[PDB]
């Protein structure tokens, strides 16, 4: 069956099936999830530590897009990086020509257009990332958003991508985020990912956390090392 | 049978893997090994080469790309040739526009960018090389590889090339010790890593190997067969 | 047992599992089709020589021209395909005269190989120009000049890989004549001695006897610019072996 | 209806039940026991005239009982119920292969490939099994020929010999066929276990929210 | 496998494709090259003249130049092409230097076309293989051959096409200094060479001579008549 | 065969399979939309589906707005959708841009229609696996429903349905236009919903549905609250 | 070609009855088997444990070493188990049969594309084809073993003074439990594999070419 | 699956045996085996010159122009040559249902990628079961040697006035004495080809998927 | 381990090089001589089969004597034997050559190895129509001891006469035909193995190398 070779094609059925084997490629990554709550919205990676030579701080899999959104990939990481330039031009652009921060339901329809462009045409593959977008406006509030590899888009109140994403979304499911508050978000977002990560295929992994809020006064940032610390204690203690 | 999904980076696979890009990482695995190491003041690249007789002469492993950053291949030369000339061309833009040298983190981006391009459309095959890019800059000593995917990673220490599994291994154990090393001790400690992948009939000499160093107070320069031999003597013996 | 499927050395740009890419293999392969060359470098010179391959008498025997001039520094010698080392020289010389044009200086033979060594490159299409030859160039190159270094013999290659070399061999019986440039090479040995020994090897490895005709032979001196031995400075040193 | 549905899933979760415990403990019991087997002495034996067994013919200058070689069918007898075991397991494991094929489909046909693989191993071992029990046959068979041949004949000696290279080549048989057995066991445990997840589960659900 | 694309080089690194057309060109009508001392004697032979057709038309050889002339046997489009091809570039490179063509001059431009249509794919060879002929500046005799791969020779005297084989041996033989010490000596040897591989001697050769300082000049019907009488004669 | 596979060959029946393919992968989705006109009205339903809790049901909707007085559904591929949508909304800003009145609805399925149509004849390309219903209401002509389908045909309609249900849907509309009376607003929206809701035998509540609605009296398209959703069907069971 | 009343009559309900029988197969009769096969295989019968009870008493005088044959009857025990197996494999022949022409009918007219439904067709019946062909092989064995009993019985009684032969009449015995047994099973396995396929392709099935 | 410990470490055992065998075959069996079977073929036992020697005398009473048989012996030589070479053949066999053991164990999970190392696997796997069929036929020869020369020799004996079966016995041995030599030295062939492919696709045969990589992931 | 173990399957294929070298060079050039000498020969070459034809000695109708194989087939067949056994131990010799000179698998440059492909099959083909000749000798044994048997059983059918004397012949003219292909194989194995010697030696031929 030739059907399946391009994208361009469809088969006899109804579907375009490169675009689903590429939909495959995101399981074979680490999972990631991003919870929104009142305040804000957070962002967390397993991020695996395949060999103790690689630094601490590399292979970081949350970005900044712009200054008030962050971005979660999961997926080939050479296709995120390249998916994260776009955001940013995009982003760039819109500041540059309309004057103001991209809202972040623009921002996720444009990378999402873009994206959906390569599904179309044989000569390019489809994207082999499927990434998270958050951001937090006083205006707008917060927003969490979901770009597959089709370029299919939406708003998530909670989110996970990658190989643990059934059970990382039941046990978001489990949570009650609206009206959580993020100092508390992080720390389940700790407990969550612990609960999915297999420590027999996995040998170890070094939890990658990142929020965006009104504590923030809406900047997307790294999480304060103690903050860490301490939502990783209180994973490890729940875990038993 | 599979051969198809096999032809062309466009096509993805039932299981989600572009099999050309992991024919091409297995580009890496074919050339000579390479080391990589840094220590808080320094930053170290040492290199196998390989000859194609005894009259020739050996190939070039290490290529300087700027004062602050010089890198060491591993795969085809071709790619790697077209590649440092890439490198250099930027690192030059940023002296000539900003007049300040290029951070080493943007520079392996910006080749993450340009390999990744080939993977995605139909036509140019991936850079089938892999790299070791080591540089000082301010923020201080920086070690990254780049693979024929064009995902990069920043490393303590790392090696590229064939048998480089045992290279890594003797860095992973000795990792420790390297941060608060001199110069002499951890090009010493790289030169031992790589005689791990030799065979064992080989043994490192004046003219297989290569070393590249860069810190704060050192450009990079690449010490040749004549100048490794200070820092070849104090090796010791195969155990 | 034999798998013969290869089903991946057609079309360059694919990588073959093990990644091996092997269009560039075979136009490695393709330079032993061509005649064998020959290059010694020494303290006093470097010297060129290859084997004419004369098909018929008919031909006239100055029109092949298997060794050339890029410069007065440097010469080349060449065993593949006619036409894209023609190309090849084109670009060498090219390149030489414009570096004469923009530095008042001769360029080394080491940086005259790297520039049509990059040209070589080019079979990747990673530029967009149209006037590129997808196929790699079916041919390798000798590259023999006196530079600031002295005597030098650089190789060139179709993947376009150039190394310095003391004695190199290109070409069909390249295999054979590397082991015995391999025993005879000595560095010492003057420019004489490697002519004598070059054209030894080459008798030994050319299918008819040797004679002025059939070979042609060449050296560049520190004094002296690139020079082709005549035919009758070839029949002196045919008849002293 | 759905009765129907509902009795075959019964049907095939008891199958999966019942592979999965095979998996676990019949296999490699059997392994062990047949590696035991084997490294018993019976069936190594170094010198073959000891494998011998008469044959009370009368030479020519009617023929009494002529019993079978006791030894040869001493371990036919313990053989038998082995080859029977394993062509018993091999069927159900391929019947439990058969009901877990998903809809055919036109994409997403890997775990369906994986499935053919482990089909075709599965196939070469059931022929090759029932060519076991088909050569126990034979040699019977065979061996009374030979025998007949034998007495119908006294004055030809190459019936002698063939009825004595008949049972040598039995044992010798016999020996292979507990090794094929044991090895039949260990690959099938290797594949099937490497191989499980796909196996099980073959296709999964692309679909998505392309659609 | 390996002889579908101009590109793709085989194992053993063959390209087949220049080697299809290199065929191509053995398929197409017989010329013959001589270079006598003070002329250059181009002949073809004529395929045939069908009753109903005007000879005139179909012309194998050609001038590029008042100095260069050239014969071809294969593709005879692809011919006519190249003819044109390299008569404005004779033109151009006057109007550039001020100087006229020399043979090796545009037989390396023809080459190099050619050249140029194989090395890329979505171009097929000129099936063409050509025999030019001038004198240069000091009066030599050149001549040249070319062939699709682009690669050019000087010979003392070749042929291209059907039958050159059998044509070249035969030259090889008879061709000597002694030869080429008379016009008509030259002229008579071409005529008995291409005499060597055609069915009937005057009516299917086309001949044309150039000399030192004048032009393409073909020879009558009536003159090559009077030349294959003389060989005839003589035999 | 390999008369499929390509857009551009001919079968040798000349009928251009992948397009029909892409008409299946409309129904591939599983949703269905409505659209039925009325003398005064015209309203678009369509199933709104919510596979997972946690996504925020504001955001998924198959119901935009190409411009102020046009409203459109689009069934198939979301993306293929929203990439549709776009290219509306760029041709009706760019209508009105030109020529300085709103662009007609027949006239925005006819260039939405004429650019599936070179995407089903140029090569490279696919068509997009979606469908569009376009509601407006024109001075001259009073309400109008239209649809655009892969191949590019833009027929108007009285009344339509698009997705799985399709065939029981116009056998429903069909039946009903037979037994004409007329349709008002509430009636227009009843025999929508009592369409979607036979054929699928779901027996809706709000939030499974989403409706938008043009009236001659509001020109502007407008998608109704889950209020007003459900006013209407409770208005259906009690009757 | 014209259609007569009656002619389109008797096609129509041929169509009719082939299609209910098929839906019957499907949804009745098939999981009714499955359960029949499924307490058949427990039943004691079919699933004793030591083969040589079943070893049948074959009398015929052992030569006196250096009179004539009473009736030999054949082993009650597989014969019993043939009755039981025999209406079984007969019964699936004939209902594969009905599957296939049931999808040949539902075969579409031949058109250049959209042919993946045409396809799954002839998958599926490719696939009852091979369960057809096992079936008949089982019926070949079963014809087999009353030959080859009687072979072995009539070579015994002619030549007492070999045992091979005794022996081999109660190996065919063995063998044929042995085989009535994987027989039954695979039966069992050949209706259930049989519902799988055709449930799982249904609407391909009986709707390959799209609506 | 649940696994119990001591299932987990029959397994355990039986991949241990089956993987130190096989490197006690390649490394020491099979060279040992060359040059006891070069031997065996250098011996004159196997390499008799003219094979009217190897006929044995067949005393059968020629009919007189118008008595029963005695006990009519084997031929002793190609008796002895037969007990020589059919352990050799059997254990052939055994080892390359060894090495088909070994390679099927080596042979990863499936995967889409990385195929080139299990195609190297499947390929040797495909070559010994070809080697395996082949002395299975051996072994079919050696069968039809005793059964052939019997019912030959029982035909002459039986028609004691036609020559040519006495004729077809002789030339019965002389092509077993032939057909076993061709045996034992395509015996030392298959050990060396087994040797020749193991050891130069060794490295993908044990290990298929190859060293670890860098994540694309 | 064992590099040892290595040693000794090269020198076994050192052995089988130097051997088949020796016999390209002189063992099928002489024997191709000896078979086209022994074609010519009258005794292989007859003009009339009734010479061929031998007693019968059966008594025909209005417990026979010794029936004797025919002697001249006989003698032509002893003559024929060793050179199909040659034959079949140099075919295979050089088939095992050739199977020990098959490269480690590439997944490339496999031309080399197909050469060695194309060159085993036509072995293949010689091995089994060499081992068809050594069978139809026995073949013919037999038919001939059968037929002779049905004729004593029953002397009033004379086809079985003519039986026996048509297998005689048709035995004749096929060890003429066989002997004709024993030199034929030698030759064309010949002429294979040497056009194709370069690529069937060295196979992947010199790793060039340096693109790495």
């Amino acid at each position: 069956t030739g059907y399946d070779l391009s994208a361009s094609t469809f088969s006899p059925d109804g579907r375009v099936f490169q675009v689903e084997y590429a939909m495959k490629a995101v399981e074979n990554s680490s999972t990631a999830i991003g919870i929104r709550c009142k305040d804000g919205v957070v962002f967390g990676v397993e991020k695996l530590v395949l060999s103790k030579l690689y630094e601490e701080g590399s292979n970081k899999r949350l970005f900044n897009v712009d200054r008030h959104v962050g971005m979660a990939v999961a997926g080939l990481l050479a296709d995120a990086r390249s998916l994260a330039d776009i955001a940013r031009e995009e982003a760039s652009n819109f500041r540059s020509n309309f004057g103001y921060n991209i809202p972040l339901k623009h921002l996720a329809d444009r990378v999402a257009m873009y994206v959906h462009a390569y599904t179309l045409y044989s000569a390019v593959r489809p994207f082999g990332c499927s990434f998270m977008l958050g951001s937090y406006s006083v205006n707008d509030g917060a927003q969490l958003y979901m770009i597959d590899p089709s370029g299919v888009s939406y708003g998530y109140w909670g989110c996970a991508i990658g190989k643990a994403r059934q059970a990382a979304k039941t046990e978001i499911e489990k949570l009650q985020m609206k009206e959580m508050t993020c100092r508390d978000i992080v720390k389940e977002v700790a407990k969550i990912i612990y609960i999915v990560h297999d420590e027999v295929k996995d040998k170890a992994f070094e939890l990658e956390l990142s929020w965006v809020g009104e504590l923030t006064n809406g900047r997307h940032e790294i999480v304060p090392k103690d903050i860490r610390e301490e939502a990783e204690k209180y994973a490890k203690e729940s875990l038993k | 049978f599979r051969n198809q999904y096999d032809n062309d980076v466009t096509v993805w696979s039932p299981q989600g893997r572009i099999h050309q890009i992991e024919y091409a990482m297995e580009a890496v695995k074919q050339g000579s090994a390479t080391v990589g190491l840094k220590s808080k003041t320094h930053a170290v690249l040492v290199a196998l080469k390989r000859a194609q007789s005894e009259l020739a002469a050996h190939q070039k492993k290490i290529l300087h790309v700027d004062n602050h950053i010089g890198i060491s291949i591993a795969g085809l030369t071709a790619d790697a040739r077209l590649l440092c000339n890439f490198m250099r061309q930027e690192c030059l833009d940023s002296r000539f526009v900003f007049d300040r040298p290029l951070p080493v983190s943007r520079l392996v981006s910006l080749i993450g960018s340009k390999t990744q391009i080939p993977t995605q459309r139909y036509g140019r095959r991936p850079y089938g090389v892999g790299l070791l890019i080591a540089g000082y800059d301010d923020m201080g000593p920086h070690i990254f590889q780049t693979c024929p995917s064009a995902n990069y990673f920043d490393c303590r220490a790392m090696s590229i090339g064939a048998r480089s599994q045992s290279a890594r291994t003797y860095l992973e154990r000795h990792m420790s010790e390297f941060m608060e090393c001199n110069l002499n001790e951890l090009v010493k400690h790289g030169l031992r890593a790589l005689r791990e992948t030799l065979p064992a009939e080989q043994d490192l000499t004046t003219k297989n190997v290569s070393i590249g160093i860069v810190g704060k107070d050192l450009e990079f320069t690449i010490y040749d067969d004549d100048d490794v031999s200070p820092f070849l003597e104090g090796l010791e013996e195969r155990p | 047992m034999f798998l013969t499927r290869s089903e991946y050395d057609r079309g360059v740009n694919t990588f073959s599992p093990e990644g091996r890419l092997f269009q560039v293999e075979y136009a490695i392969e393709a330079i032993k089709l061509g005649s064998t060359a020959i290059g010694i470098q020494t303290s006093e010179g470097v010297c060129l020589a290859v084997e004419k391959r004369i098909t018929s008498p008919l031909m006239e025997p100055s029109s092949i021209e298997k060794i050339v001039e890029i410069d007065a520094h440097i010469g080349c010698a060449m065993s593949g395909l006619i036409a894209d080392a023609k190309t090849l020289i084109d670009k060498a010389r090219v390149e030489t005269q414009n570096h004469w044009f923009t530095y008042n200086e001769t360029m080394t033979v080491e940086s005259v190989t790297q520039a049509v060594s990059n040209l070589a490159l080019q079979f990747g299409e990673e530029d967009a120009d149209p006037g590129a030859m997808s196929r790699p160039f079916g041919v390798a190159l000798l590259f023999g000049g006196v530079d600031e270094k002295g005597p030098q013999l650089f190789h060139m290659d179709p993947s376009g890989t150039f190394v310095q070399c003391d004695a190199r061999a290109i070409g069909s019986a390249s295999e054979g004549a590397q082991s015995s440039l391999q025993e005879v090479y000595h560095k010492s040995m003057t420019l004489k001695e490697a002519i004598k020994s070059s054209l030894i090897i080459l008798k030994q490895v050319m299918e008819e006897k040797l004679n002025a005709t059939n070979i042609e032979l060449a050296t560049v001196q520190p004094g002296q610019n690139f020079h082709m031995f005549t035919k009758e400075e070839l029949e002196e040193v045919i008849k002293d072996i | 209806q759905p009765e129907a549905q509902a009795k075959v899933d019964v049907f095939r979760e008891d199958l999966c039940t019942k592979t999965e415990n095979l998996l676990g403990s019949y296999f490699p019991k059997k392994i062990s026991e047949l590696d035991a087997f084997l490294k018993e002495p019976a069936l190594n034996e170094a010198n073959l005239s000891n494998l011998k067994a008469p044959l009370d013919i009368p030479v020519p200058d009617p023929c009494g009982p002529v019993n079978c070689n006791e030894k040869i069918v001493v371990l036919l007898q313990r053989l038998k119920p082995e080859i029977k075991d394993v062509i018993e397991q091999l069927n159900l494991v391929t019947t439990w292969l058969q009901l877990q094929i998903p809809r055919i489909e036109d994409g997403n046909n890997f775990g369906v490939a994986v499935q053919e693989k482990v089909f075709e191993l599965m196939t070469s071992l059931h022929t090759k099994l029932e060519g076991f029990h088909t050569q126990i046959s034979k040699y019977f068979s065979e061996r009374g020929d030979a025998v007949t041949k034998a007495a119908k004949q006294p004055h030809v000696g190459d019936y002698r010999q063939l009825v004595h290279e008949l049972d040598e080549a039995e044992y010798r048989d016999i020996r292979l066929m507990v090794m094929e057995i044991r090895n039949a066991y260990a690959v099938l445990y290797d594949i099937i276990l490497k191989n499980f997840e796909k196996l099980k589960k073959p296709r999964g659900e692309t679909k998505g929210m392309i659609y | 496998s390996y002889d579908r694309a101009i590109t793709v080089f085989s194992p053993d690194g063959h390209l087949f494709q220049v080697e299809y057309a290199q065929e191509a060109v053995k398929k197409g009508s017989t010329a013959v090259g001589v270079r006598g001392r003070d002329i250059v004697v181009l002949g073809v032979e004529k395929k045939s003249v069908a009753k109903l057709q005007d000879e005139r038309t179909v012309r194998k050889i050609c001038a590029l130049d008042d100095n260069v002339c050239m014969a071809f046997a294969g593709l005879t489009a692809d011919a006519r092409i190249v003819i044109n091809r390299a008569r404005v570039e004779c033109q151009s490179h006057r109007l550039t230097v001020e100087d006229p063509v020399t043979v090796e001059y545009i037989t390396r431009y023809i080459a190099s076309l050619k050249q140029r249509y194989t090395q890329s794919n979505g171009r097929r060879p000129f099936g063409i293989s050509a025999l030019i002929v001038g004198f240069d500046f000091d009066g030599t005799p050149r001549l040249y051959q070319t062939d699709p791969s682009g690669t050019y020779h000087a010979w003392k005297a070749n042929a291209i096409g059907r039958g050159a084989k059998s044509v070249r041996e035969f030259l090889e033989k008879n061709y000597t200094d002694e030869a080429i010490e008379t016009d008509d000596l030259t002229i008579k040897l071409v005529i008995k060479a291409l005499l060597e591989v055609v069915q009937s001697g005057g009516k299917n050769i086309e001949l044309a001579v150039m000399r030192r300082d004048q032009s393409l000049k073909i020879l009558n019907p009536e003159e090559i008549e009077k030349y294959v009488a003389e060989i005839e004669k003589e035999k | 065969a390999g008369f499929d596979r390509h857009i551009t060959i001919f079968s040798p029946e000349g009928r251009l399979y992948q397009v029909e393919y892409a008409f299946k992968a409309i129904n591939q989705g599983g949703l269905t939309s409505v659209a039925v006109r009325g003398k005064d009205c015209a309203v678009i339903v369509t199933q709104k589906k919510v596979p997972d809790k946690l996504l925020d049901s504001s955001t998924v909707t198959h119901l935009f707005k190409i411009t102020e007085n046009i409203g459109c559904v689009m069934t198939g591929m979301t993306a293929d959708s929203r990439s549709q949508v776009q290219r509306a909304r760029y041709e009706a800003a760019n209508w009105k841009y030109k020529y300085g009145y709103e662009i007609p609805v027949d006239m925005l399925c006819k260039r939405i229609a004429d650019i599936s149509q070179v995407y089903t004849q140029n090569a490279e390309m696919r068509p997009l696996g979606c469908c569009m219903i376009l509601i407006g209401i024109d001075e001259e002509q009073g309400p109008q429903v239209y649809k655009c389908d892969p191949a590019g045909y833009y027929c108007g309609f009285k009344a339509t349905a698009a997705g799985v249900k399709q065939t029981e849907s116009t056998s429903f509309l069909e039946k009903k236009v037979k037994k004409k009376f007329d349709w008002t607003f509430e009636q227009t929206v009843e025999t929508a919903i009592t369409c979607l809701s036979t054929v699928l035998s779901i027996d809706f509540k709000p939030s499974e549905i989403e409706v938008g609605v043009v009236t001659v009296e509001n020109p502007k398209f407008r998608i109704l609250t889950e209020a007003e959703i459900d006013a209407h069907l409770v208005a259906l069971a009690e009757r | 070609v014209r259609l007569s009343g009656e002619a389109r009559k008797q096609v129509e309900v041929f169509r009719q009855n082939l299609f209910q029988e098929a839906e019957e197969f499907l949804y009745r009769f098939l999981p009714q088997k499955i359960i029949y096969l499924n307490q058949l295989l427990q039943e004691d019968s079919l699933n004793v444990a030591d083969l040589t009870s079943l070893r049948a008493p074959l009398d015929i005088p052992i030569p006196d070493p250096p009179h004539k044959c009473g009736f030999l009857p054949g082993n009650e025990k597989v014969l019993s188990l043939l009755a039981l197996v025999k209406p079984e494999v007969w019964t699936l022949k004939e209902k594969c049969i009905l599957v296939i022409t049931w999808i040949q009918h539902l075969i579409p007219k031949i058109e250049d594309g959209n042919d993946f439904g045409v396809a799954i067709q002839e998958k599926v019946l490719e696939r009852v084809n091979a369960v057809k062909t096992k079936v008949e092989a089982f019926q070949t064995t079963i014809s087999k073993y009353f030959s080859e009993r009687g072979d072995a019985v009539a070579k015994a009684s002619k030549e007492t003074h070999v045992m091979d032969y005794r022996a081999l009449v109660h190996e065919r015995d063995e063998a044929a439990y042995g085989e009535l047994r994987a027989m039954v099973l695979d039966l069992r396995a050949f209706y259930a594999e049989l519902y799988h396929i055709i449930s799982s392709n249904l609407e391909k099935i009986v709707n390959p070419k799209g609506e």
